[PDB]
């Protein structure tokens, strides 16, 4: 959409998650700057009203703010001239058995944007639990019209954030837990029409693929393979489902996104590559149809849900400017390719202590595996990095393009593993494994982690207590912000890494944090309210430390640390 | 299984050592019901046919209707 486009290039708004179509979550505004950050303070803070995660971020367009809760995913609007008030507010009516679905919390990834145009005024997109995508009247929340994408009674739930592209909203998938079979569908925004649906695999007309799909890279697969890498019909309860985060292209016209993992866990029971989960595509945004597609982590043994952020830059690549996307990986690895021809430049470990993979073979595109480190049944695999919560998981990272440096919040968990036999009943979880997770050979939960994508070289590399979960933003202050989920905001240096603030928030943190200009002044954004996975041990009362798909025994000290809550904060000098 | 012995381009999965080709007749056969696993495929139609009575409806009257019995 070139006029969302445009309004992402204004430092008075927030129009997307991502910040922008490139997910570059960097502000050009240095009124807060890393030499007068610590006098930062906060400005002004809202409820929410529900207790659970909090992911994604507010969105600020046209001086209103916009925030949104997890489940029931209410949604209220803010004149920021009257930050009291709330202009309007959409408080969805959903069944409660949506809950019993989500396998990690019932967060919710954000709202989306479009301004006016001849569909009609502008919308803001809401994606619920249960399965619905909302238009709303920006300005009113006045219900414009509500769709049907996924269905609860078969485990399909929303948690991904909308995205909107020309005049079409992308609405992902969710379920893979419950062995549902991933899909993205883009809907008209004036009507709410369905106007593409592809699936990450099977047949081939269900893939949505280009006639020249992977024509620059053969070697990575092109037809049959969402039939030909499974057994049978495994790939009709086979995952791939898209909960993360998009970017997009507007010259090349290609929307980026990744697929997630297989199902069930259980990698036994699913012999073959099973394309196309693990995917990073390119697809073309009109028709959907797939113009490249990357496996990353054939045949999954790990749940390294291949859904993460895609960061898209330019940089020199052997001495030619290139446009790149860059991707951190569950698996712990961090991908660069070239985003028209889906060549791979880089694959480098984000910490070295990865060793599900030894390194991947850049030429023939393929991670070699270390067995050592596999799963499989009537074995227990122990010390295995990543965990399933990956060494980067849903946050959106930051990229200073001037320094050629992306920020990410890291996680440093590995697991044992060990898988068990089960049926498939639609409805019900199908997972198939028990594990225990730990912190990673260097003793933390976290760190953060400055890097260049191209040549794989740290900047700098610091510690945290706790898996950084939220993702980051990036200033031209030379600041990079962040929230904790013992629940803190930092900001650090983005030269160095020193630490140059904080402030102690009521909860954790597993959204990112936003800036914007209003009225002539830098104020910066959060919302505090943990949960998500992490969090589920201190949200549901778990005990069992293999409870929460493990998470329990790894988190069980967060909450000595921070209850659930619900706000959002704003601050500034 | 080290994931680099490829089969055909994009095909380089292998049985790991004592692990079977195929799961079918083995002792790791998944055994999924047929029926159960043409559900979510079914789901999916019906909401695609109830969102497409929806859009037909907004398009007849020019007012959004949700419910498809009130249509
Ligand atoms: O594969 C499934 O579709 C699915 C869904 C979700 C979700 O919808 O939040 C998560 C995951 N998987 C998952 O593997 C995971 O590591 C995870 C973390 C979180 C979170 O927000 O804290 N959600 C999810
Ligand atoms: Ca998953």
């Amino acid at each position: 959409n070139s006029e969302l486009d445009r309004l992402s290039k204004d430092d008075r708004n927030w129009v997307m998650q991502t910040k922008d179509y490139s997910a570059t979550h960097f502000s050009r505004l240095t009124e807060i700057n890393s030499h007068n950050v610590k006098n930062l303070k906060v400005a002004w803070t809202l409820s929410t009203g529900t207790l659970h995660g909090h992911e994604g971020a507010p969105l600020v367009v046209d001086g209103i703010m916009y925030i949104h809760t997890p489940f029931p995913n209410n949604v209220y609007a803010v004149d920021l001239n009257d930050t009291r008030k709330m202009l309007w507010q959409y408080k969805p009516k959903q069944n409660p058995a949506a809950r019993a679905v989500a396998c990690c919390d019932v967060v919710n990834r954000g709202l989306a944007y479009v301004p006016a145009g001849e569909h009609g005024p502008a919308k803001i997109f809401l994606n619920q639990l249960d399965g619905h995508i909302v238009a709303l009247n920006a300005k009113t929340g006045e219900e414009i019209w509500k769709m049907e994408n996924s269905d609860i009674a078969m485990g399909s739930t929303l948690t991904g954030a909308p995205f909107v592209v020309k005049d079409k909203v992308l609405v992902g998938s969710a379920g893979a837990e419950l062995g549902v079979r991933g899909y993205v569908t883009a809907y008209n925004i004036k009507d709410g029409k369905q106007e593409w649906r592809a699936y990450a695999t099977g047949p081939d007309e269900d893939l949505l693929l280009d006639k020249d799909f992977n024509k620059d890279n053969p070697h990575y697969g092109q037809f049959g393979l969402g039939l030909s890498t499974w057994e049978g019909d495994a790939w009709k309860i086979g995952g791939g489902t898209n909960w993360g985060w998009y970017a997009y292209d507007p010259k090349l016209d290609m929307i980026y996104y990744g697929s997630g993992n297989p199902a069930p866990w259980n990698e036994t029971m699913r012999p073959g590559d099973n394309k196309w989960t693990m995917t990073i595509w390119g697809r073309d945004a009109d028709t959907g149809r797939a113009k490249f597609g990357y496996q990353k982590t054939p045949h999954d043994e790990w749940d390294y849900a291949g859904v993460n952020y895609m960061g898209l830059s330019e940089q020199e690549v052997d001495g030619k400017l290139t446009p790149l996307l860059t991707h951190p990986d569950r698996n712990g690895l961090v991908y660069t390719l070239n985003r028209e021809t889906g060549a791979l430049v880089n694959a480098f470990k984000i910490d070295d202590t990865v060793n599900w993979v030894k390194k991947v073979d850049l030429k023939t595109g393929l991670p070699i595996r270390d067995p050592e480190y596999s799963t499989r049944m009537d074995h227990n695999a122990k010390g295995i990095c990543p965990s399933a919560m990956g060494y980067h998981n849903q946050g959106i990272e930051s990229y200073d393009p001037d320094k050629k440096l992306f920020f990410m919040g890291v996680n440093h968990i590995c697991m044992d593993w060990e898988p068990f036999m089960l049926p498939y009943r639609a409805g019900q979880f199908f997972v198939g494994a028990t594990l225990n997770m730990y912190p990673g050979p260097k003793g933390m939960l976290g760190q953060v982690k400055a890097m260049n994508a191209v040549t794989g070289k740290m900047e700098w590399e610091v510690p945290e207590k706790f898996a950084v979960w939220g993702g980051t933003l990036a200033t031209a202050g030379d600041l990079v912000f962040y929230g904790t989920l013992d629940g803190f905001i930092k900001a650090r240096d983005t030269r160095t890494g020193e630490l140059k603030w904080q402030f102690q928030l009521p909860s954790g943190v597993i959204g990112h944090p936003i800036t914007y200009q209003h009225n002539g002044k830098q104020y910066i954004a959060i919302y505090s309210g943990v949960g998500g996975w992490p969090g589920v041990g201190l949200v549901f009362d778990l005990k069992d430390p293999t409870a929460g798909l493990g998470a329990v025994g790894a988190f069980r000290e967060l909450a000595h640390y921070t209850q659930m809550g619900g706000s959002v904060f704003v601050f500034s000098l | 299984y080290d994931g680099t012995h490829c089969k055909a381009p994009g095909n380089c999965w292998e049985p790991k050592p004592g692990y079977p080709d195929k799961v079918a007749g083995s002792k790791y056969d998944p055994k999924h019901d047929p029926n159960e696993l043409n559900k979510q495929a079914e789901s999916i139609k019906a909401m695609e046919a109830r969102n497409q009575k929806r859009v037909e409806n907004y398009a007849k009257t020019g007012k959004f209707v949700y419910k498809v019995e009130d249509i």
